[PDB]
């Protein structure tokens, strides 16, 4: 809630099990917290529609997890890419060559 | 629109409720 200044890992300790959807969401924010250099904040958001049974499995699977959130980090790079290229388009579009 | 790759339901994070639950 008001303790949105610190990290989410700290929230975990300061957030009961029912506070899942709050802080770590499923378990997203914490994993992407390590991959925060990108934008963990918004990443968890989109991928928040993930399973709760898989959330636990993610924290137990460094290989299977990081692989999933790996793409998550990419969804961000594309998120700000297709968003800025809205009205700020200088280059021409594709031609209808069939 | 903004299509995601991982989750097919890329939506903002709306706490309070268990988003992505059944």
């Amino acid at each position: 809630g008001p303790l949105g200044s610190p990290l989410t890992a700290s929230m975990l300790a300061s957030a009961p099990p029912q506070e899942q959807k709050q802080m770590l969401g499923e378990r997203l924010f914490p994993l992407i917290q390590a991959m925060h250099p990108t934008l963990a904040g918004k990443i968890t958001g989109m991928l928040l529609e993930i399973d709760n049974s898989e959330l636990l499995h993610m924290l137990e699977s460094p290989e299977s997890l990081r692989s999933k959130v790996d793409e998550a980090v990419a969804v961000l790079q594309a998120h700000q890419a297709k968003e800025a290229a809205q009205k700020a388009v200088n280059s021409a579009t594709g031609v209808p060559t069939v | 629109v903004v299509k995601s790759n991982l989750n097919p339901n890329a939506k903002e994070f709306v706490p309070g409720v268990k988003y992505g639950n059944i």
